[PDB]
């Protein structure tokens, strides 16, 4: 065990280990708070979060378990993932104060977007980098269902990592007015989502509350089909689409004015609303468009992800030993 | 290697000039016709340091008919932000990723003294913005 030394930031106390040094609030939520730091051992500004009331809750409990759980498992150059966790309890009974390290990464694409135009090099790596990560997350067969701007973390090397599992705009049609028959496959949509705006600095699907938001997506990709509408779900999204005025499919190439052709194309294969038609993280990493940079030996994938606590319903100290016990068999990386 | 900021200026007025600055910086602005590399990053540093790719082989996708011409067509200038001493240049730093991987490539640079930050003394005009 290290050497603690508490401190205090706006209205929270912030205890944790020597190495851990220059604690600077960059802001909180419901999530918890979280400080700016410099870790000494590693040379990395680090990112710190503090997790309070835990487990007030059994689903605050699980819920905290679970992110744990998740976040120890990736282990991946574009996935978020924790550089440590500790607690300064000692005993399970002094237990209830969960804090995550993780590399502090400036900026977001979100922040990226609204600043600069970037090049079609840039969004080319940062989605190649995407896709990547992506390809990781679904090996375990983890579904984001979260994707967007906002979740992607991007350094000054144009480095990018997916963040924790508005946000309307780039949910897919098949989970967007909440169906049972989703699949990894509603990330590609967000990818498709996100592709869209770095090519035009403008959202694809500005939505306003997501039967427009319906609208918005047909009025690009076209109506329905004759069978494609018969690969659907709910009784009301089946009807309100009969309900709209059969609109053409548009040809992205005249949406997309200038934007390289293979660009396009791969959209053309990820905005599908067909999910059993759209690409493949893996699929989108061979298309043309990722040439240069696509490397089979180089896109790793993560080993199975053992989903199965999900199932159990347990009680507070159950899920709280269970989350003592992840916090304490846990191996730095090196 | 090493060129001056003046030499630059006039051999510009009629070669390929290579910016290997960070992205956002580039995007903040670049001399003219500047090209930008990404090179410092993990996957490109591996990738390079595999011959998977090199710098030079990169940058020849911005054609239309013949992808070479124009390129190894001209002298190669390399630039970052500022380094005055280029003759010592680290490693990790992008300067030293590129100059390698040109060489590698039988390729003879020149490296621009004092980067972008020493050419914009009296040369803002030639360069791009927002």
């Amino acid at each position: 065990r290290p050497t603690f030394y508490r401190q205090e930031l706006n209205k929270t106390i912030w205890e944790v280990p020597e190495r851990y040094q220059n604690l600077s609030p960059v802001g909180s939520g419901a999530y918890g708070s979280v400080c700016a730091a410099f870790d000494t051992k590693t040379g990395h500004r680090v990112a710190v979060k503090k997790l309070s009331r835990p487990f007030q809750s059994i689903i605050h409990a699980k819920r905290t378990y679970r992110e744990l759980r998740l976040l120890k498992h990736m282990k991946h150059e574009n996935v978020i993932g924790l550089l440590d966790v500790f607690t300064p309890a000692r005993s399970l009974e002094e237990f209830n104060d969960v804090y995550l390290v993780t590399h502090l990464m400036g900026a977001d694409l979100n922040n990226i977007v609204k600043c600069q135009k970037l090049t079609d090099d840039h969004v080319q790596f940062l989605i190649y980098q995407i896709l990547r990560g992506l390809k990781y997350i679904h090996s375990a067969d983890i579904i984001h269902r979260d994707l967007k701007p906002s979740n992607l973390a991007v350094n000054e090397d144009c480095e990018l990592k997916i963040l924790d599992f508005a946000t309307r705009w780039y949910r897919a049609p098949e989970i967007m007015l909440n169906w049972m028959h989703y699949n990894q496959t509603v990330d590609i949509w967000s990818v498709g989502c996100i592709m869209a705006e770095l090519l035009t600095g403008r959202t694809l699907f500005p939505g306003t509350d997501h039967i427009d938001q319906l609208k918005l997506i047909l009025r690009l990709v076209g109506t329905p089909g004759a069978e494609l509408l018969k690969k659907i779900s709910s009784e009301s999204a089946r009807n309100y689409i009969q309900s709209l005025a059969q609109m053409p499919k548009m040809n992205f190439a005249n949406v997309f004015i200038g934007a390289n052709p293979l660009a396009v194309d791969l959209l053309e294969k990820m905005l599908v609303l067909d999910s059993d038609k759209r690409i493949t993280a893996a699929q989108a990493l061979a298309h043309a468009y990722f040439a240069q940079y696509h490397d089979p030996d180089d896109e790793p994938v993560a080993d199975p992800y053992d989903q199965s606590f999900e199932s159990r319903d347990l009680l507070i100290d159950e899920w709280k030993s269970l989350t003592y016990d992840e916090v304490i068999s846990f191996v730095p990386p090196p | 290697k090493i060129i001056y900021p003046n030499d630059l200026a006039k051999k510009m007025t009629k070669p390929v000039i290579i910016d290997c600055r960070p992205f956002m910086e580039y995007n903040k602005s670049h001399i003219q016709g500047a090209v930008h590399i990404n090179c410092a990053d993990k996957i490109s540093r591996r990738r390079l340091q595999q011959g998977k790719i090199t710098v030079l082989d990169l940058i020849s996708c911005r054609e239309g008919k013949d992808s070479f011409k124009r390129i190894f067509s001209k002298e190669i200038i390399v630039y970052d932000e500022n380094t005055n001493e280029p003759s010592r240049v680290m490693p990790s730093q992008p300067l030293h990723i590129v100059l390698e991987s040109l060489k590698r490539e039988g390729k003879e640079p020149l490296v621009l003294k004092g980067g972008l930050s020493s050419f914009k003394q009296n040369h803002e005009n030639l360069c791009d913005n927002s």
